[PDB]
DNA sequence: AAAGGTTGTGGGTTCGAGTCCCACCAGAGTCGCTT
DNA sequence: AAGCGACTCTGGTGGGACTCGAACCCACAACCTTT
């Protein structure tokens, strides 16, 4: 790319928020491919010229001086084992320099994040002519303003930065989606982590900000991949990379780089066997690094474990081995959509058909389908059941002609009249306490058993073994969330079917979070659940 | 032969208008559509591997502002809107309400403000060597457009502003004499008014002999505009006349222009024919230019009016073989038929002979396409067939023999909303729609740019080789499918190689050089851009050394000027003594007509320096190497590709496929450089912008 | 042959009415659910596409400049269903909510010499609505309940297959006193029918045996009065609005009577 | 004796569902001016 | 007074966007788990 239009882009990668002057020169600086220019004074000057003179480039006063940028370098790029590790090693979190505050519902649909858009001023006209032509030196400029002096694109050249030469510019995108795009672009090569994204450049749940980029990624204008953060912990962090095509490299991990070492080794050797110890030794790893490779290895089903006796290798001996529903309904002319859509879940009948899946079965539109779903069931002739499957809390929907007799329906009376019994049953280191469908009241109807039958019950993990098993025995393929217990034990405090109390107890050196649950019955004073602290105690005892 | 190419082109609005698509002899693709026009800049991409189509993508903007044709005063026309609204006679009543030419806006009618067609010039038409796009509105505002610069579409002139004032100032007459000034407040001359300045269709003529070009705006009472534009066009300045003839045809439907050589006499008309049925050539009987001439009498070509509208019409310049003389066939889409008619200049003048080719479709014909070397015949239908329609030459006229295209085998189950051939019948372009499924509706409607192959590599090939036009940009869409082949191979096909280096051997005209520096450059694209790194090192010096041969070729050219015009001993925008020692600075070429050429100038070179200054120094540029200029505070200025002048300027000018750089003409440059500054990139031939 | 074909609808086309008063208009509905109006000399674009709900069939009004709409109830809001005259566009005024009806109308035809619509139902009602002048904006009609009657209704009385609801049922049709409409809001067939409108529920465990498929007013000036009806039981039945005949229609029917027999004899 | 597959954990990903809330609608009410 | 045509004032629903609840997934330490 040019110089002169490397300048120019520079300019519009950042956002809304554009540059100060010594911001400017220290982009260039970091650019890659390297700016060609030595960016001498005298060439700051020919590129302070060929700023004012473009009419799309704009200039503004903020109100107050702006932060210097950091070293953006994201990543450790070495180890001391073999290879390197290109995790990211953190920087300090200074006070950002570009914090997001979206411009949003823009009269002239110009997007971004500026924290002053409202309160700077353009200061075009003082800066240069409406001929154009440059009314002041860099050296005046930056003296007269300083930091003051704010650089921004035009939104033409900002999102053509954005989309690159193959993207079009047609597309519009929410002022979300679009400020996801720009907090990306500002980080050039090193692109921003989907985790520090939500946690901390837009502060929302994990749930908005993947809402949100799922346009991106429809479009097409991001990349993904799996990155690795080292935490001071020494432990290590999963999460996601986003690149703006432009800035797509394929980034490799230490782990990735040493299985194709072993499987470039197992596959070179002729038997596809090696023993632990020597695929260590040929690769010099510890034993903790290269467990984890045996173990990828052996997850991505690309090797088999297998042992053999020392003179099967020529005592037995640990080795690798490498190895590698509805029918759709023809629409008659003669009846209306209400009328065919009944006749379809008739023909369902005692198992129902879901909304989505009448659709499909339909051939209409989402919010044709839902209209249809609402009217047979305002009508009295379609009878609504939840059902849990998947993720999904879907709806099936059956007639009331087969609703009564319907599973869904037993099977629920069955729970809430189980539930109506075991509610009404209920009687008249430092401890703190805490502040519908089938398998929901099956799943608070088990708890609510088991801390009557058990007055208090010794961890969360124990509830859900009992519950995971117990759906097992019913043949659910899902498995339940920690989450959804601990929300799940959270209703139950909130109805005041149970006490669940928390703690951290300590003991030689290490400690452990207690998470008892125990009946209304008992306060935190109670011998019983002291009893409980002491016997966990002693367990976690040396 | 035929599949399909990998990128599909997603469009964000509906499909617009009438014959949506066209793809220009600049390459650049238009679709019409509802709030746009999305421009498909394929560029032969020599900077990457992928294999794909480099698709670089544009857009004009709909129109923010609705436009009113000029009937009358604002006040006039005003109390005449009321006065027919209000009206008790349900015709008259309804006639206004119901038809948007006379409500472009209202409260609760949609804004007609996307695009109805366009039109692509001929290349250079733009103030750059490019082609400028004619966008006609559904509101009715045609306007030229152009893309100075690569990213943004500008508006040069509105035509329907300044053909409504006109008319306005003659009162809506074009003979003074022939009609009264009718009253507003008669519906028939209110229909009217807005009927006679209402634009159907327009079509750019070829560039006359200083450069002008026409364009002929169809309205819907059958008056054709036909408007000059000087070239370089930059706006209204350019429109050297507009001149209105009296077509006469009932609703014509669709234009186009006619232009024919025989014996070296050049003649032209405009055909024109009705969405009544028949079709008819009109003499231009009106024309500045003096190299033209025009015919002399009206021809019909087809005179049934049976309804069939004509939807479109193409025609393509053949020799036919028996008749051995140049003669033009005409192909029309009649409903679902085509009709085509062959024009033949001979000793009893013209001779004519017409057909429809019959059986192509069962529904209207939606689009057509004429490849303009060949005349094949692409037609089309939103059930999704296309048909190929090949002119076979008869002792007598044509014949046309065709054969179906199976989109099926290639999207599967479609609709087709348009289609474009590229202008060497290398690809296809195909607006795509989701078809029924099985009879079933599809429940969503996502519009799609698709290509296909016409060509295999080999064809493509050959055609370079055999190339008469001898630029690469004139063949983008031929070098694109060699680029595949070589990035899919990553190896070039032997056969080629032997022939292009025969052609080298036997011709060696620099034309062959720079199709050599192609494939050379995708060659090391292909090889994922230490045997590996040999091979890398090795092309890449044979790059360079043919690179180095062009450069001197043109260098050569240059200073073999130098000495023809009056010796600029100013030395004032070529730095010649610093061409003359690097051309001489080897005894490797031996080529004595550059040794003399540089010994006559340096005879006749002035013994003043006349150096060229670092404007950050004021100190000299020595001239060392081509690409770019140094000092020794370190500065580095690129050189001028076409003149090697040092490119200090904040504003020069890129190729097309940034391989090449050049400056931009100054008041100070002599005509003859400023004619040298606008040929095309030496390396690419691309515009250098 | 044709001459010209245009892909008016995305979806089945399932009704269209061509301008009477210019006939390069033409209009369009399909179960795409828009009702486009076309410019036949420029059917690349529709002059107007409103997106409303599924329709059955459209009436184009002589005098009036938009179109009256019958819907299919399986998209509109509960209580907002019925029928619906629309403007093409100029005038601008909202859709004017000429009768709310709980089922499908399947069918609907206009009187060209009445200025009045009659639409069918699958609740086997047939109604009558005279239009306001729609040059003048609906917003103003404040009531239009009463500018409505019934025709019949057919009630199935009991005595999804056609057998066994013939041997177990019979349509018990009534008929309104259409001699005349005094009193029409406190007259027991105008309350049968608003206690019907709004809230009486669909039947959907038969075979809608009562429902009226076809409704067409006469074209002719002798019997403009007249209308014809039928339906899935294969009856068809002619009711004669004897309150919407008028000395006009007698007067014009003798003058044109006189004409027509000094012009053929 | 003498040690590794097997598992639970804190947090992020993601998938399709039902929910939101604003604009619009249909009806009834207000009342300045007219009749 | 009785009447009219804007101008409101009042309950109800859907359109697209978006909160919601769930399982699914990382990589680690814990150690149960094995000859
Ligand atoms: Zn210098
Ligand atoms: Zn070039």
């Amino acid at each position: 790319m040019d110089a002169l239009e490397s300048l120019l882009d520079e300019v519009a990668l950042e956002g809304l928020d554009g540059l100060c002057l010594p911001a400017l020169w220290s982009r260039l600086e970091t650019r890659v491919p390297p700016f060609p220019l030595p960016l001498e004074p005298c060439t700051q000057e020919f590129l302070w010229r060929a700023l004012a003179t473009h009419p799309g480039i704009s200039f503004y006063e903020e109100p107050r001086e702006r932060p210097d940028l950091q070293l953006q370098d994201r990543y450790e790029e070495i180890d001391l084992e073999t290879g390197i590790l290109e995790s990211r090693r953190d920087p300090v979190a200074l006070e950002d320099v570009y914090p997001i505050h979206m411009i949003l519902e823009n009269k002239d649909g110009i997007q971004g994040s500026c924290r002053y858009f409202k309160e700077r001023k353009n200061i075009t006209n003082d800066i240069r002519t409406k001929s154009l032509q440059p009314r002041c030196t860099m050296v005046e400029a930056f003296d007269r303003w300083g930091k003051k002096l704010i650089i921004v694109a035009s939104q033409a050249m900002r999102y053509r930065a954005l989309i690159g030469q193959e993207g079009d510019p047609d597309l519009k995108l929410p002022d979300f989606s679009y400020c996801i795009l720009e907090r990306l672009g500002r980080s050039r090569w090193q692109g921003e982590l989907q985790r520090d994204l939500h946690t901390t450049a837009f502060k929302v749940d994990a749930g908005k900000l993947h809402y949100h980029r799922k346009i991106l990624n429809k479009n097409g204008l991001i990349t993904m991949q799996s990155h690795v953060i080292r935490l001071p912990t020494g432990a290590q962090q999963h999460s996601i990379l986003l690149l703006l095509n432009r800035f797509h490299v394929d980034r490799r991990s230490k782990y990735d780089i040493l299985m194709e070492k072993l499987s470039v080794m197992l596959s070179t050797r002729t038997n596809h066997i090696e023993t632990l110890g020597k695929l260590r030794e040929e690769l010099g790893l510890c034993e903790r690094t290269f467990k984890r490779l045996y173990q990828y290895m052996l997850n991505a089903g690309l090797a088999k474990v297998v042992s053999l006796r020392l003179q099967e290798i020529h005592v037995m001996v640990r080795c690798l081995k490498l190895l590698k529903t509805v029918p759709p309904v023809d629409i008659v002319f003669e009846r209306d959509m209400l009328t065919q859509t009944y006749d379809l879940i008739e023909r369902r009948g005692t198992k129902g058909i879901s909304q989505a899946e009448i659709r499909v079965a339909m051939n209409v539109g989402k919010l044709e389908a839902r209209m249809l779903c609402r009217l047979l069931q305002r009508f009295k002739v379609v009878k609504g059941f939840m059902e849990d499957e998947g993720r999904q809390r879907t709806t099936k929907y059956i007639s009331c002609v087969f609703a009564e007799e319907s599973d869904l329906s037993r099977q629920y009376q069955r729970e809430k009249a189980r539930s109506e019994l075991l509610t009404t049953v209920s009687l008249a280191a430092v401890i703190e306490e805490v502040r519908e469908t089938y398998r929901l009241l099956k799943r608070r109807n088990l708890i609510i058993e088991a801390v009557t039958n058990l007055r208090l019950i010794e961890s969360l993990f124990t509830i859900q073994k009992m519950i995971m098993d117990q759906e097992k025995q019913e043949g659910v393929s899902t498995k339940c969330c920690k989450k959804s217990i601990v929300r799940l034990v959270r209703n139950l405090s909130e109805e005041g079917l149970l006490r669940l109390y928390r703690t951290t107890v300590i003991q030689d050196g290490i400690k452990k979070k207690v998470d008892l649950v125990v009946h209304p019955s008992m306060d935190q004073n109670d011998p019983l659940v002291r009893s409980a602290i002491e016997q966990v105690r002693f367990r976690i005892s040396n | 032969m035929v599949t399909r190419r990998e990128p599909a082109v997603k469009l964000q609005y509906a499909v617009s208008g009438l014959e949506p698509l066209a793809w220009s002899e600049d390459h650049r693709v238009s679709v019409s559509t509802a709030r746009s026009i999305a421009v498909l800049e394929l560029i032969c991409d020599v900077h990457n591997p992928g294999q794909d189509l480099v698709i670089h993508r544009t857009s004009v903007p709909a129109p923010l502002n609705s436009c009113l044709l000029k009937v009358g005063s604002k006040t006039e026309v005003a109390e005449c809107k009321e006065k027919f609204a209000a009206s008790k006679d349900p015709t008259v009543s309804q006639t206004f309400m119901l038809d948007r030419v006379f409500n472009p806006e209202g409260k609760a009618l949609p804004p007609m403000r996307g695009f109805k067609y366009t039109s692509w010039s001929p290349m250079g038409c733009d103030a750059n060597g490019r082609c400028l796009l004619a966008a006609l509105t559904m509101d009715n505002r045609l306007t030229i457009q152009a893309n100075l610069n690569r990213l943004q579409w500008v508006q040069l002139v509105d035509l329907t502003e300044i053909y409504g004032e006109r008319l306005y100032e003659t009162s809506y007459r074009l003979s003074k004499n022939e009609a009264p000034e009718g009253n507003l407040g008669d519906f028939a001359e209110f229909q009217r008014r807005h009927s006679m300045q209402t634009p159907v269709r327009m079509e750019w003529s070829g560039i006359c002999t200083v450069g002008s070009v026409l364009l002929a705006v169809l309205f819907e009472n059958g008056n054709i505009a036909v408007w000059q534009f000087q070239l370089p066009f930059v706006g209204k300045e350019s429109i050297s006349s507009c001149n209105t003839i009296e077509s006469g045809i009932t609703s014509p439907s669709v234009l186009f222009w006619w232009e024919y050589e025989h014996n070296n006499r050049k003649m032209s008309g405009l055909i024109v024919g009705s969405a009544f049925g028949p079709i008819k050539i009109l003499p231009v009987n009106l024309k500045a230019v003096k190299g033209y001439f025009t015919l002399r009498q009206p021809v019909i070509l087809w005179k049934e009016m049976d309804q069939l509208p004509v939807h479109s019409i193409k025609c393509v310049p053949l020799y036919h073989p028996y008749q051995k003389c140049s003669c033009s066939l005409v192909v029309a889409a009649r409903g679902s038929y085509v009709f085509w008619c062959l024009l033949l200049i001979s000793k009893a003048g013209l001779n004519v002979h017409n057909s429809h080719v019959t059986g192509l479709h069962s529904l209207p014909i939606v689009s057509m396409t004429a490849d303009k070397q060949n005349g094949t015949v692409y037609t089309c239908s939103s059930d999704g067939k296309v048909r190929q329609l090949i002119p076979i030459f008869t002792d007598v006229a044509l014949k046309f023999e065709h054969q179906l295209i199976k989109l099926s085998d290639v999207f599967g189950s479609v609709r087709t909303h348009g289609i474009a051939v590229s202008p060497c019948g290398a690809y296809l372009a195909i607006i795509t729609t989701e078809g029924m499924i099985n009879g079933l509706h599809p429940v969503n409607k996502n519009y799609q740019v698709q290509f296909v192959t016409l060509k295999t590599f080999e064809e493509a090939a050959a055609q370079l080789l055999e190339s008469s036009v001898q630029n690469l940009f004139k063949q983008v869409d031929l070098i694109d499918l060699v680029r595949w082949k070589i990035l899919k191979d990553k190896h070039i096909p032997q056969f080629l190689q032997e022939a292009l280096e025969k052609k080298i051997e036997s011709s060696g005209v620099t034309y062959f050089w720079r199709f050599k520096l192609f494939l050379l450059r995708i060659l090391y694209q292909s090889m994922q851009k230490e045997p590996m790194e040999e091979k890398l090192l090795e092309i890449q010096g044979k790059i360079e050394a043919v690179e180095m041969h062009l450069t001197r070729e043109h260098m050569k050219r240059v200073l073999g000027e130098v000495y023809l015009h009056t010796w600029i001993t100013e030395n004032t925008s070529i730095p010649t003594r610093g061409l003359c020692n690097f051309l001489m600075s080897d005894e490797e070429y031996d080529d004595r007509t550059a040794r003399v050429l540089i010994g006559h100038i340096s005879k006749k070179m002035n013994k003043q320096t006349f150096p060229e200054h670092c404007s950050l120094c004021k100190e000299i540029l020595p001239f060392t190497d081509r690409k770019q200029a140094v000092c020794s505070n370190g500065h580095i200025w690129l050189r001028c590709f076409l003149t090697y002048q040092s490119c200090q300027s904040l504003i020069y000018r890129r190729c097309l496929l940034h391989d090449s750089i050049a400056r931009h003409p100054a008041p100070e440059d002599p005509d003859w450089i400023k004619r040298l500054l606008q040929s095309p990139c030496p390396f690419c031939d691309s515009p250098v912008f | 042959y044709p001459f010209q074909c245009f892909l008016a609808h995305d979806q089945a086309v399932r009704t269209l009415q061509w301008c009477k008063a210019n006939s390069h208009f033409l209009v369009s509905a399909g179960s795409d659910r828009k009702i486009k109006f076309w410019d036949l000399r420029r059917p690349y674009e529709p002059i107007n596409s409103i997106k409303r709900f599924l329709s059955t069939e459209l009436a184009w009004l002589l005098p009036y400049n938009g179109v009256t709409v019958a819907q299919d109830n399986c998209y509109a809001s509960y209580g907002l269903c019925g029928i619906h005259y629309i403007d093409a566009g100029y005038l601008g005024f909202k859709a004017y909510f000429t009768a709310p009806r709980k089922g499908t109308v399947w069918s609907l035809s206009g009187s060209d010499w009445l200025g009045t619509i009659a639409a069918g139902d699958i609740s086997g009602e047939l109604i009558a609505a005279i239009l306001p002048d729609m040059a003048l904006n609906p917003i103003n009609v404040k009531r239009p309940v009463e500018r409505r009657f019934p025709i019949y209704k057919a009630d199935l009385i009991p005595y999804r297959t056609y057998t066994e609801t013939v041997n177990h049922h019979y349509l018990l049709f009534q008929d309104t006193d259409l001699g005349s409409f005094h009193d029409l809001l406190r007259r027991e067939p105008m309350l049968r029918m608003q206690e019907g409108e709004g809230h009486s529920q669909l039947c959907l465990d038969r075979l809608q045996l009562e429902a009226i498929h076809k409704v067409r007013f006469s074209p002719n000036l002798d019997s403009y009065g007249w209308l014809v009806s039928g339906g899935q039981s294969g009856l068809v039945r002619i009711h004669f609005v004897r309150g919407l005949a008028s000395p006009l229609g007698h007067r014009m029917q003798l003058e044109s009577r006189a004409h027509f027999n000094a012009m053929f004899q």
